[PDB]
């Protein structure tokens, strides 16, 4: 048996949410179920434990039940600067060993979207002297993130290793991602132009830019 | 002639022969189908157009030999509440060949996450109903579009209507017509006792 | 909107029962009506949907038959005939209200139910209605009651001193019998120093019997 | 498929709670999910419908939310003077009809005992003359409720078709219960002395009188 949880939590501001746990017959009633908190890039730390009383350390301000098979951890609104990931932890006979949920990602709820930029930096010569040649396009002043960046010769787009980093967030309110590409100098040099695009769920640029400076 | 007393239509263009010359050429068969779209959407039923309800419930080819019927319906399918039993397919994969229905329930997804049934921020349901109330304009209100489709190159002839039957002369020289037996001759009654086959 | 209507008989097991909440204040040609029970101590379970227009209703997969299912739009009031009534029907029967237009299977998703009042009373009972044959029950501060039995149906009206006392006059339980009969006990409380002295008299009226009994209780001799 | 529901809710006042409705596949997530809640003793009245409308009639105090196989209905705090039953709907194509929770009860959270009071009433000489004799103790005065009764005849209690009845809600703050046993006059006779126990869960008292007056 495998616990489940909801890939993230989606909760508004100012009116009440909560989360559930389901899990079975012998993991879930028989035994106590805790509920864990980590900061991002931080420590976890342990919320609701037997299911009724509170740690020291955190107002009156969380709650916490168990019914049957799942268990609901009632939140009275959301703080839109305190936003962390929730956990669900039990044990089962079967297993020998404790078990811990996929994890709950609360997530506020609409902005609108703004003017992507992309740029495109060709190898240096430095770079081509050693047998090698490499291209990297970046994406940047967009918002939100999610975006998919695919490479174009502008006669059709070649494959030859494309990745897709994921979108990190900033400390600017603003979305980044990049793509990496490496090849070598008799491909690089086939094509005289190269670009990558951009995804903004209904916005697409292109960078053009010239292997010749 | 049957055609145009069904209320005053909306859409009548047409892509093709024309609607009066239908009698003079027999057909061998024609398809029949109707719907009932949304004012807005009475538009992009065309052969080669686009548009929300284009490319995702029923398309047209570039041969057509046809073309839509479509009036005003606002007293049978409209009420005071809501009408949610026509509804429209929009999440759909991808590109629909013409002249070809679909039905499904599986959940669209939009994006990477595995929906086997679950609808999350990028999976949702792929049937939206449609909303009929006397509050909603002209432009919001639903239309029974019916369109008619004809078929060449399958068979001989066996569909068209009319052929204006008239009245008959006696003891006169006048010319007839006896099922595309053409000739000229005096109508006489006869003695001889034909088979019931000729 | 409204959804006053009378109250349901009750009815033995094999008979049939009508039931129907009126309709006004609006059309009754664009919504369809529901009907729904609420058994007691759990959920709740459903049958179909009623057109008001035409016959286009269906079944559910555990009611086939039991439920038949008739319109009537002269009157605006939907009319049914329910037959084979077990001790799974008793309920109260409510009639949902319902909010747009829904013919097929696959409408009603977004249909959410509407309003909801005044259901009537069903139960499916063997024993059934009987004239109340009730004698005075002894009492034992001293408390003193007079206990109602072979009756149906349920409930009745307890009055003491011809509706002058209301203090401490509570109707206390009843539970279903082998033989089918009901005890609902309505008890006061008098001083230790009155018990035979000061003569008591408690009133029940039963309605379908028309039977009002003025009984004085006495202690056992 | 069934639906489930927690039998009753533990909700304590001026903190968050919350119900979880876990149902099939088909079930929830591809239809919405209405919670519905009842008056004591009238009709019931929708709360949430289509997970995140809400009726005209109910100021913002409530919320709803579905997440997968179970939805949540968060509850900003617990008015002690409203206290109602919730109910969990929604379709399954397969059954092919509407399904409904079993039924969630919001309860409050600690008062001490009281001094329960026990009387027994035999029956009259008329109830005799119909060659019957019942008898029927009652209860009352007793907080918190959950009592059994049953008979003594101070030799061995007797199992003639004893019954207990479930303890009512007053309006003077307290709950009341009664135990009714219907017998012969020849084995009510045959016994000099009858009585009735309680168990208010710590205590017990006995009412024993006598079948002569």
């Amino acid at each position: 048996p495998v616990l489940t949880q909801p890939p993230s939590a989606s909760g508004p501001p100012g009116q009440s949410v909560s989360i559930s746990c389901s899990g079975s017959r012998s993991n879930i009633g028989t035994n106590f179920v805790y509920w864990y908190q980590q900061l991002p890039g931080a420590a976890p730390k342990l919320l609701i434990y037997k299911n009724d009383q509170r740690p020291s350390g955190v107002p009156e301000r969380f709650f916490g039940s168990k019914s049957g098979t799942s268990a609901s951890l009632a939140i009275s609104g959301l703080r839109s600067e305190d936003e962390v990931d929730y956990y669900c932890a039990a044990w089962d006979d079967s297993l020998s060993g404790h078990v811990f949920g996929a994890g709950t990602k609360v997530t506020v709820l609409g902005q609108p979207k703004a003017a992507p930029s992309v740029t495109l930096f060709p190898p240096s010569s430095e770079e081509l002297q050693a047998n090698k040649a490499t291209l990297v396009c970046l994406i940047s002043d967009f918002y939100p993130g999610a975006v998919t960046v695919a490479w174009k010769a502008d006669s059709s787009p070649v494959k030859a290793g494309v990745e897709t980093t994921t979108p990190s967030k900033q400390s600017n309110n603003k979305y980044a991602a990049s793509s990496y590409l490496s090849l070598t100098p008799e491909q690089w040099k086939s094509h005289r132009s190269y670009s990558c695009q951009v995804t903004h769920e209904g916005s697409t640029v292109e960078k053009t830019v010239a292997p010749t400076e | 002639s049957v055609l145009y007393n069904f209320a005053p239509f909306f859409a009548f263009k047409c892509y093709g022969v024309s609607p009066t010359k239908l009698n003079d050429l027999c057909f061998t068969n024609v398809y029949a189908d109707s719907f009932v779209i949304r004012g807005n959407e009475v538009s992009q039923i065309a052969p080669g157009q686009t548009g929300n309800i284009a490319d995702y419930n029923y398309k047209l080819p570039d041969d057509f030999t046809g073309c839509v019927i479509a009036w005003n319906s606002n007293k049978l399918d409209s009420k005071v509440g809501g009408n949610y039993n026509y509804r429209y397919r929009l999440f759909r994969k991808s590109n629909l060949k013409p002249f070809e229905r679909d039905i499904s329930t599986e959940i669209y997804q939009a994006g990477n996450k595995p929906c086997n049934g679950v609808a999350g921020v990028n999976c949702y349901f792929p049937l939206q109903s449609y909303g009929f109330r006397p509050t909603y304009g002209v432009g919001h209100q639903p239309y029974r579009v019916v369109v008619l489709s004809f078929e060449l190159l399958h068979a001989p002839a066996t569909v068209c209507g009319p052929k204006k039957s008239t009245n008959l002369v006696k003891n006169k020289c006048v010319n007839f017509n006896f099922n595309g037996l053409t000739g000229t001759g005096v109508l006489t009654e006869s003695n001889k006792k034909f088979l019931p086959f000729q | 909107v409204q959804l006053v209507q009378s109250g349901a008989e009750v009815k033995k097991p094999g008979a049939s029962v009508k039931v129907s909440c009126k309709a006004s204040g609006y059309i009754f040609s664009d919504y369809n009506i529901h009907w729904v029970r609420q058994a007691p101590g759990q959920g709740l379970e459903w049958m179909g949907w009623i057109s008001p227009d035409s016959d286009d209703t269906n079944y559910a997969q555990s009611f086939q038959g039991r439920v038949t299912m008739t319109r009537d739009t002269s009157i605006t009031t939907v009319y049914m005939e329910l037959s084979s009534l077990r001790s799974d029907d008793t309920a109260v029967y409510f009639c949902a209200r319902s909010v747009g237009y829904c013919s097929l299977n696959s409408c009603q998703r977004w249909m959410w139910f509407d309003t909801w009042g005044q259901g009537a009373l069903v139960t499916v009972s063997s024993a059934s209605t009987k004239g109340p044959s009730v004698f005075p029950l002894a009492p034992s501060t001293a408390a003193l009651g007079c206990l109602v039995k072979d009756y149906f149906p349920e409930p009745v009206t307890v009055s003491w001193n011809s509706g002058a006392l209301t203090s401490g006059v509570h109707t206390f339980p009843a539970v279903l019998q082998s033989s089918g009969l009901y005890s609902l006990s309505s008890v006061v409380t008098v001083p230790s120093s009155s018990l035979g002295t000061q003569t008591y008299i408690c009133n029940v009226n039963h309605k379908p019997s028309n039977t009002k009994v003025d009984k004085k209780v006495e202690p056992k001799s």
